[PDB]
């Protein structure tokens, strides 16, 4: 859905190592099959092709599309790479929930959880007389302007929508509505920082299995609400922060419990430990084989709802992490406490 | 509004030189014959009002109008301009336009045609002047055309005339044989004039997702596209209305935000759309209309009848897949669309006689041949009143067409423009082309997949001796799309067709030779003067089954008809009577579309053959029918309803009287049901089936016996059964 990135884009991409999955400019749905629109898209295709063929950085060509009758994904844009770039592979196309936990997809490519992003945001996006979501009070009721940065793309006025589900998430992870805006915003960016967080543990402890996961938005493109982890002013969310720790090229991690620690490098100890009762659960050396998913030893299940710290050092340099254990809904205020007691994040 | 162009116009004709005429000076320097048109209609019509032509419908006097192939045709009238506010656009419908032709308005061309099948619409805004405004369209030879195309090797020897290859016309009227070769030209149909607003709907496609015939609920899609000023974007709204009998059931007004929308529907209180025999042909109109939300004022207006129904084709060789209309299976009775009128401008009023022979005989499926234009809208409506499923054939003919850029073009668009067109009505139930072709697994599958995703496509007689020989009765098609036998019309239509002294077939007397009168109407395209052919399946099917020719004209029909009805009712009960395996028989055929000697059932002048009424008894919802057996017969009947029926069947012997059977017989829904194994009859004979339900008495019988037989022993067991006049 995204216009075409220039050279510059793509320079950056190969200083630091960054692949790149283009898609063709295309959205969700399907196009014409006649020729007209074939040829002008064909103009596209080779002008693309042509001018970003050469970067180390790109790696495969995608529809973005649906079927397996489409000309569109399955003649015109394949034709192109046959011919002018025949060397990258072409493609014409609660959260512990079983929808998650147990879904088969080998490489996710489109994970996405809800987040309120931060209140000086809130106060540049909205008028002075808007800055609190709800509407005369009514909790879960949002007034018009936060509708709009919903991205409501027209001017229909209805109740709810999209914005539910930043309210549907706070429920269940945390209880119900904070009333407080300052106490919402903590709940809404700790709601999906957990989760994604959750995603990324999950597919790097499934690793032998799991290939690859790009989650949703790290920088938006409007002073709008959305799934974002940062709004477009520059102000990174939590959930930043959290998908920083299990994102390191060697991380340890907590899946539902078992502490395993995952590598994503081609080169070849561990303290787990209640944040309130500080009893030592775990600790101990650990060999993390190169490209692999090296696992470490099954932690007895502990009782009440609590939070567990990660920390192991590699090579002289520290490192950080948590696994929330239990079930919800939990406590806003002791949530709160438990990360400051961790001493990672606010 | 749209003010009709049709009436009398000025029609010039001449030969067609070695450069054809195309502009309107060219036209009236020329040297021809000025006569009294009449649009819609054909020239051959016109010149007939005019005493220029004979009758072709009457003898050999259809060759007469072999040199008229090679004219042209010079169409001219005079029309007052409309008031056309400033935004709104002028456009000048053609319904129809025999073919290759030049437009011209004011002296301007405003537009050039090259299809017979398909409609034209151009924008004339600019053009029209204030007063006076002139009309002149300049046909073309259509013959001469097709050398502007080089052949293919698959396209030369086939029964299609090579002439139809690199055209777009309907191939039958290059001569078949059940058709003349009256290529004719004109303007076949309506031509006016339609304003439209500035904001003006384009299309409104109704597209049924699912139904629930029992919760009495449906989700009806509407896909609307419309050409609206973007100063007029968020001030009009869409006025969706589906009513019934005067009784609306919804009314959702959106705002139109963007030119495209879809609004899903969730209908409430609402009856499926049935087949005949399946149930109702409940119909719906649907009303569109683009309201501006201050002024109030209504810019334009596109109302139908829809049917909440699905289709799906369930497939396992040829024939191998049964229909499955609203998730039932259902069993497909009908004939074969053949042309109504060779001279098609007159198509228009024989639909409502030609359909209703379908009612009559309560058929739930027609295939439009792909040798016939593509029939209008009221064909399609009245199929929808009264439940009549249509298969629609794209126009080709026997034969391979050409795999080139040019003609998939000429294709593509003509099968764009009738889907969109045709793809409203709940009758219409499949797509087929005719024909590693290009043009059948290809251009066409290409136009369904876009613009008909609801519809399935399809991408694709023998000896003709006895009917019960082995290449019918153990055929393994599950679906019979074409069979039909020989059967020469009544007598009343034999005195109107040939001349006086050719009534008689027999040419010098002796029986089998037909004189050339016969030999033409067989149907012969060329003068190619000859003995036999296809008129000889007349004599010789009657030699099989009755043994000897009969000389006299009157038992020579009572022989022909009777060959024919014995054996199309023998095809339909030999359907019918092998489910589930057998899943439809489309026969061939119902009407004819020329005063000819075909195998159709009832000819074009009225005269329902005896295999008309033959066949009206197996084609009942419920009917009983005894079918052949090894040792013996088996009584069955047939249930081509949802629901169940039960009665008392009696069978007796005509000849002696006797009673071979008689029980009570239960009729599930949707299956065929064995009765009882009747007993070997002795020598030959009639049996009577008189079945009653519901206080109702039906009849049928069957004919036991191996042949030949005696004409006259025949007519005394017709005559005594009761069932059949003679």
């Amino acid at each position: 859905g995204n216009v075409y990135e220039d050279t510059h884009f793509f320079e950056l991409c190969d200083k630091y190592g960054i692949m790149v999955w283009q898609d063709f400019a295309m959205g969700c749905g399907n196009y014409s099959q006649r020729d007209n629109f074939a040829a002008a898209l064909e103009k596209e295709a080779i002008s693309v092709v042509v001018k970003l063929r050469n970067h180390p950085s790109l790696i495969l060509w995608s529809g973005n599309n649906a079927p397996n009758n489409d000309r569109v994904s399955r003649q015109v844009l394949s034709r192109v790479i046959y011919e002018f770039d025949p060397t990258r592979p072409y493609l014409p196309s609660y959260y512990k929930d079983p929808f998650y936990t147990e879904n088969p997809s080998q490489f996710v490519s489109e994970i996405g959880y809800h987040g309120c992003p931060n209140r000086e945001t809130l106060e540049r996006m909205f008028s002075p007389d808007s800055v609190n979501p709800w509407q005369n009070g009514v909790v879960g009721m949002w007034n018009d302007e936060w509708q709009t940065k919903a991205n409501r793309i027209y001017d229909d006025k209805f109740q709810g929508g999209r914005n539910d589900l930043m309210t549907n998430q706070v429920r269940i992870i945390f209880g119900e509505v904070p009333a407080d805006l300052d106490d919402f915003i903590f709940a809404s960016q700790s709601v999906q920082a957990e989760a994604m967080k959750f995603f990324v543990e999950l597919w790097r402890g499934r690793r032998p299995y799991r290939t690859g996961i790009i989650w949703w938005n790290i920088r938006d493109g409007w002073p709008l609400l959305s799934d974002a982890i940062s709004d477009y002013w520059g102000g990174k969310k939590q959930a930043f922060y959290y998908m920083q720790n299990v994102h390191h090229d060697v991380c340890c991690l907590i899946n539902p419990y078992m502490l395993k620690v995952d590598n994503n490098t081609l080169k070849d100890v561990v303290e787990v430990k209640d944040v309130a009762s500080g009893k030592q659960v775990f600790k101990g050396k650990f060999v993390s084989k190169a490209n692999q998913m090296s696992e470490i030893a099954t932690l007895p299940m502990q009782k009440g709802q609590g939070m567990l710290v990660i920390s192991y050092r590699i090579e002289g340099n520290e490192y950080f992490n948590h696994y929330l254990y239990g079930e919800p809904p939990y406590k806003l205020d002791q949530y709160r406490k438990w990360v400051k007691k961790c001493g990672i994040y606010e | 509004s749209e003010q009709s162009l049709n009436g009398r116009w000025t029609l010039k004709f001449f030969p067609q030189p070695a450069v054809p005429v195309m502009t309107i000076e060219g036209a009236e320097a020329a040297n021809g014959i000025v006569v009294d048109a009449v649009v819609p209609g054909n020239v051959e019509i016109d010149m007939e009002a005019a005493g220029l032509v004979e009758d072709p419908m009457v003898g050999n006097n259809i060759y007469k109008l072999r040199p008229y192939e090679g004219y042209q045709w010079y169409y001219s009238r005079t029309f007052a301009a409309p008031v056309v506010t400033e935004g709104q656009r002028l456009v000048l419908h053609f319904g129809g336009i025999d073919t290759f032709a030049e437009v011209y308005v004011n002296g301007i061309k405003v537009g050039s045609a090259d299809n017979m099948l398909i409609e034209h619409d151009y924008d004339i805004t600019s053009v029209v002047k204030e007063g006076e405004n002139r009309l002149d369209v300049i046909i073309r030879s259509s013959v001469m055309e097709a050398q502007n195309h080089f052949l293919g090797t698959l396209s030369i020897g086939n029964f299609s005339n090579e002439e139809s290859a690199p055209v777009r016309r309907a191939p039958s009227t290059y001569g078949w044989d059940i058709m003349p070769r009256l290529v004719s030209a004109g303007l076949w149909r309506d031509v006016t004039l339609r304003v439209e607003n500035p904001v003006t709907i384009v299309d409104a496609n109704w597209v049924t997702l699912s139904v629930n015939p029992k919760a009495r609920e449906a989700s009806e899609s509407l896909y609307l596209q419309t050409r609206l000023p973007f100063e007029m974007h968020d001030k009009v709204k869409a006025v969706i209305t589906i009513s019934r009998d005067g009784r609306q059931i919804l009314r959702k007004e959106a705002l139109m935000r963007k030119f495209a929308n879809l609004f899903t529907l969730n209908l409430s209180g609402v009856d499926a759309w049935w087949p005949r025999g399946y149930g109702e042909p409940a119909l719906y109109t649907a009303e569109v209309s683009l309201v501006d939300v201050t002024s109030g004022k209504i810019y334009d207006t596109k109302t139908s009848k829809i049917g909440f129904r699905t289709v799906k084709l369930e497939l396992d060789q040829p024939g191998q897949f049964q229909f499955i209309i609203n998730g039932e299976p259902v069993f497909a009775k009908g004939t074969n669309w053949v042309p109504l009128d060779a001279l098609h401008s007159r198509d228009a009023s024989h639909v409502e006689e030609a359909v209703q022979l379908m009612v009559e005989m309560n058929c739930n499926i027609v295939r439009c041949w792909g040798g016939n234009v593509y029939e209008d809208t009221h064909f399609f409506e009245l199929c929808d009143k009264y439940g009549i499923m249509v298969w629609q054939d794209f126009a080709m003919g026997c034969g391979n067409y050409s795999q080139r850029d040019n003609f998939a073009a000429a294709l593509e668009k003509e099968a764009i423009s009738v889907v969109v067109k045709l793809r409203n009505h709940p009758s219409l139930i499949l797509w087929s082309g005719n024909n590693n072709d290009r043009v059948s697994r290809q251009v066409l599958s290409r136009v369904i997949y876009e613009f008909d995703p609801t519809r399935p496509y399809l991408p694709s007689w023998g000896p003709r001796g006895y009917y019960k020989d082995p290449f019918y009765t153990e055929n393994p098609s599950q679906f019979v799309s074409e069979i039909g036998y020989h059967g020469c019309p009544n007598r009343e239509t034999l005195e109107r067709m040939f001349s006086p002294d050719s009534v008689n077939p027999w040419q010098n007397g002796v029986v089998g030779m037909w004189n050339d009168e016969w030999q033409t109407k067989a149907n012969r395209i060329y003068d190619d003067k000859f003995q036999g052919g296809r008129n000889d399946l007349m004599t010789n099917q009657v030699r099989i089954i009755f043994g000897e020719v009969p000389a006299d004209l009157d038992d020579f029909i009572f022989a022909s008809q009777s060959v024919q009805a014995e054996a199309m009712k023998f095809f339909v009960e030999l359907w019918r009577g092998r489910r589930p395996y057998r899943t439809g028989i489309i026969w061939w055929n119902i009407r004819d579309g020329w005063p000819l000697l075909s195998d159709a059932i009832s000819d074009y002048w009225g005269g329902k053959k005896q295999a008309f009424y033959y066949m009206q008894n197996v084609h009942h919802d419920v009917c009983c029918l005894i079918n052949p057996a090894a040792n013996g017969y088996m009584l069955k009947v047939d249930n081509n309803t949802l629901k169940d029926f039960e009665g008392v069947v009696e069978v007796k012997d005509v000849a002696s009287g006797k009673q071979v059977f008689k029980g009570k017989f239960v009729s599930k829904a949707n299956q065929m049901s064995e009765i009882a194994t009747l007993p070997m009859q002795k020598g030959q004979g009639m049996l009577v089936i008189s079945y009653r339900i519901e206080g109702n008495e039906y009849f049928n019988h069957y004919l036991y016996g191996e042949p030949p037989y005696k004409l006259d022993q025949y007519r005394k067991w017709v005559k005594k059964c009761g069932i059949y006049e003679l």
